[PDB]
RNA sequence: GCACCUCGAUGUCGGCUCGUCGCAUCCUGGGGCUGUAGUCGGUCCCAAGGGUUGGGCUGUUCGCCCAUUAAAGCGGCACGCGAGCUGGGUUCAGAACGUCGUGAGACAGUUCGGUCCCUAUCCGUCGCGGGCGUUGGAAAUUUGAGAGGAGCUGUCCUUAGUACGAGAGGACCGGGAUGGACUUACCGCUGGUGUACCAGUUGUUCUGCCAAGGGCAUUGCUGGGUAGCUAUGUAGGGAAGGGAUAAACGCUGAAAGCAUCUAAGUGUGAAGCCCACCUCAAGAUGAGAUUUCCCAUUUCUUUAAGAAAGUAAGACCCCUGAGAGAUGAUCAGGUAGAUAGGUUGGAAGUGGAAGGCUAGUGAUAGUUGGAGCGGACCAAUACUAAUCGGUCGAGGACUUAAC
RNA sequence: CUCGUUAAGGAACUCGGCAAAAUGACCCCGUAACUUCGGGAGAAGGGGUGCUGACUUCGGUCAGCCGCAGUGAAUAGGCCC
């Protein structure tokens, strides 16, 4: 263990806001258009986050256009550049697999003041 | 299935060649002398590593 | 040619350069020693006998420090040979470290499976199971043994038994960084083996 | 992963709703289709009226999984849905409107006149 | 973890119960195996013994076993010591300097119906 | 066709599982001829290395159909394989239809139902140990006589809209990219499981009551999940070459002033053959090689490759174990000590403990406080257990030659 | 052998959905062809269900609270042409 955080210590992002399962998260990630750059955003909730290390990651779920759709990011790519929490919501547990099963006004998460 | 032949007086004590008994690890007591086995208290005297353990 | 020895340690990830992800293993070396060089006069060949990870002294007898007294070190773990590289250029004493590679360097890695024990002929050799419902009495076995003609098994038959434990070797994996003052190599992607188990790290026989 | 008897809805305006697959083409013995495959189906459910009848053989391009497709940079992508887009033998849509989101994969396999009018390109 | 011969709620029982014996008793006779599950089970409790307060108080009942007494004592009445009375006046305050390692096992003969090797397992 | 063989018993077809062999070759490789312009083809010769698909209908082989593929080969092996599976079909006892028979009953006509036993002695096949040998006793490193695995193939881009051809159409020979099926490892990622991990909740019973908990109800049920084992997950592979050849094609050349690949000489030439790549291997009784370690008491049968005794180097018994494992073996250690338990910090994981306070008529909520708990994972630490001991194990033959 | 769970697909399995999984209690709404007029009928298909307070004409209804889930365990029709 130590010799592997060792190696893998310089690598690991300082400028990552504090969120926990069950906020909402704007993404700023990266697209290549053949040689073009651009930036989209992802709007959504965190509903997972598993981790210790560099091997972190965690998902955000979205509704497009009538089509549930989430997307899982490692925590240190260099491929993002912002992570931005929207709002706090009041959650009880980590894994929110209970949302992929509701809709609309049932998926409704409260708000908290933090 | 069944045997086919039965088998002879050789080949039984052929076979029962690895089917013995072994005696292993005996020492002598350092506190009575009489034999016991190592790392085991000594059923004799109940002495172990030179101090009594079967007392009180 | 170029060859080390060294220990596993376990897998990891790491960013490149463009920024896309890749696992990666470390592998752990501290410096090798040349105990011993052979030759043709000698003994009918050419090689060089390394060794690799000091041991405490209670642990070799007297044959092994006399055969490690003329190189000065310590008594090893592990010796191995090293084949066709070219002999010169060598001498007992030496050590061998980790900057023999650089990143790139197309390498072959060996070691020894992990075990696993007695295993049927479905997990063993990938045969396919016997229907599970329709009657059957036939789930998980390993097959009809032969035809009846020549009253017997013939050689090959595959069947269960003790699995894993033997010797592999993987090719044409990469160097993806070298780090010297900790005895480091790290390689894309994964190696035979479990935990502090040996392995052996030679340049491309396919180049 | 989409085989031999899965059934697709149809993000497309071509009269067909649902779709039962047929053949995974391209191979000898190939087991699974993903998102930019190309496929052969049954027309299972129409609408009445329409291009597409029900009972046809027709082909269609897969968009749109439930087990999703991965990305160089370490990052994931699921949907909620298995769909597939009718196809006009060189990759055109036999509709004119594609319905809902779509991957960003069907780029490299060159649908080109797809990515125009989905909604939005994931 | 050692599966004893049992299933998973039998195991549970029979630990709690060989536990909450040798406290009462400081000294035992058993088989091998159990024994060295035990060393791992009752030395936990020992420190929680030694902690001291409520919580780890509520902790150690949900396994020293309850209608069990241990009494030598009387000054004038029936005064009961319960158990695990005595593990949180008695036998932590007893180990308060010593770091673990609170028990050892000695082996002594294999059972006359059985050959199954016994042991001895004490405090100090 | 015959009736040698088996009547004190030799169990039928398709399917399943597991294959192996022949070549009269289905694809892929190499060629000669064409009524071969190119792209596709016809036919004959050499070639068995590897490959040769999922459904619908019938008990069904056979067959027809659908959608693909480089291709969807044909035979032998008790028409391979029931002490390995199935029992749909044929061929027991019940019942019915057409039909024959005065009848009892009958039909390679049909219909619905209908009992498949076996604890492996020997040889054989897959794994794993003990004994002795290899000529002093030991600890390691190895050469390779032999042997086994592996061996498939598509599409696009470029050469080039070039050669060819009225047009339509469209190459050889090279170079580059990316796939299908198959296979060797592995758990960092995506998931599975995870009965001594965390939480929620129903019924009833116990710890005297309240609060807080234990027992049982499939682990009572429900939501997550560490290590380990895993694929549908991730990495790699069948790369390029050399040698001797098959069909075929020569160069030089006479018998036979010419011609002629052949007799003397001299070449080219295939996914095939021997190497090349991976793994096993000196019980290879032809028992191979290199480096290092250890060096002499007592009586005589008679002096002899004699017996017996204590030892060296080294090994084992016995104990703590796991990266190993059915057992035994293998590997890590035995106080010259981190081998396993415990303790002290940490981590994954769960998701806000108990006891108080505050706001509510209450159910509950907020706060002290990312709290409490935490199997297997990571560091340190001799606190408990690896104590004290015993057993085995050399003294090196003879002949010839050179030094 | 007897049990518990399983990504994506969902009869592609086999002589045949064999064996499993799914439905299952109480209250309310609704319910076709056909018919010997009794039936078909629990046809099909849908909704409610915990806890606290207030009112309760009576049977219930309103306000509030908590969880992924309220016949929170055990026991109990799959249906159609
Ligand atoms: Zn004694």
């Amino acid at each position: 263990n130590p010799l592997i955080q060792e190696l893998t210590q310089e690598q690991l992002r300082t400028d990552i806001p504090a969120f926990r399962p069950g906020d909402t998260v704007r993404v700023h990630a990266k697209v290549v258009e053949g040689t073009r750059e651009r930036i989209q955003l992802f709007e959504g909730v965190v509903i997972k986050r598993r981790g210790a290390g560099i091997s972190e990651t965690y998902t955000v779920r979205k509704v497009s256009n009538g089509v549930g759709v989430e997307r899982t990011f490692p925590l240190h790519t260099p491929r993002v550049a912002q992570i931005e929490v929207v709002r706090y919501g009041k959650v009880r547990r980590a894994k929110l697999y209970y949302l992929r099963a509701l809709h609309g006004k049932a998926a409704r998460i409260k708000e908290i003041r933090r | 299935a069944v045997p086919a032949r039965r088998t002879s007086k050789a080949k039984k004590a052929k076979r029962r060649t690895h089917y013995k008994l072994t005696i292993k690890g005996l020492n002598a007591c350092s506190n009575c002398g009489e034999m016991k086995k190592s790392h085991h208290v000594c059923p004799a005297c109940g002495h172990y590593d030179g101090k009594d353990v079967m007392s009180k | 040619t170029k060859g080390i020895l060294g220990k596993k340690v376990g897998m990891t990830q790491i960013f490149t350069e463009s920024g896309e992800l890749i696992p990666v293993t470390v592998v752990e070396a501290t410096p090798n020693v040349v105990l011993q060089v052979k030759t043709v006069e000698t003994d009918g060949y050419e090689a060089i006998q390394v060794g690799y990870q000091d041991k405490r002294e209670v642990l070799s007898n007297k044959p092994a420090k006399g055969h490690v007294a003329k190189a000065n070190t310590a008594p090893k773990r592990f010796i191995k040979e090293f084949k066709n590289v070219e002999l010169g250029e060598y001498e007992v004493g030496k050590e061998i470290k980790v900057d023999v590679f650089q990143a790139g360097d197309v390498v072959d890695v060996t070691g020894t499976t992990k075990g696993k024990g007695f295993q049927g002929a479905i997990k063993r050799h990938g045969q396919s199971r016997g229907p599970m419902s329709h009657g059957s009495r036939y789930h998980r076995r390993p097959g009809s043994m032969g035809p009846v003609a020549p009253n017997r098994v013939f050689k090959n038959k595959r069947l269960a038994g003790r699995m894993g434990g033997d010797r592999v070797t993987i090719q044409n994996l990469e160097v993806v960084k070298v780090d010297v003052e900790r005895n480091v190599i790290l390689i894309k992607g994964n190696i035979p083996g479990a935990k502090k188990s040996l392995i052996t790290i030679k340049s491309a026989v396919k180049a | 992963m989409i085989q031999q008897e899965s059934r697709l809805r149809v993000a497309d305006n071509s009269g067909a709703r649902e779709i039962l697959t047929i053949k995974v083409l391209g191979g000898s013995g190939r087991k699974t289709a993903n998102i930019g495959d190309v496929i052969v189906a049954t027309v299972k459910q129409a609408t009445p009226g329409g291009v597409v009848k029900k009972g046809e053989v027709v082909k269609a391009v897969i968009v749109r999984t439930k087990s999703g497709a991965r990305r160089a940079d370490g990052s994931y992508i699921k949907f909620d849905e298995n769909a597939a887009v009718i196809i006009r033998d060189d990759k055109s849509p036999r509709g004119t409107r594609i319905f809902g989101p779509v991957a960003r994969e069907l780029r490299e396999n060159n649908f080109m006149k797809i990515v125009s009018l989905a909604p939005e390109v994931l | 973890y050692r599966k004893l011969g049992r299933t998973s709620s039998q195991r549970k029982a029979m630990l709690r119960d060989i536990t909450t014996d040798l406290i009462i008793n400081e000294r035992i006779v058993t088989t091998e195996a159990r024994a060295k599950e035990v060393r791992s089970t009752v030395e936990k409790m020992i420190t929680l013994g030694k902690r001291g307060d409520l919580h780890a108080r509520r902790q150690a009942a949900t396994f020293v076993r309850n209608e069990v007494a241990s009494v030598r004592e009387e000054d004038e009445s029936i005064v009961v010591e319960s158990a695990l009375q005595k593990l949180f006046n008695d036998l932590g305050p007893r180990f308060a300097e010593r770091q673990g390692g609170y028990t050892r096992i000695l082996k002594t003969e294999p059972r006359r119906g059985d050959a199954a090797p016994m042991v001895v397992i004490e405090f100090v």
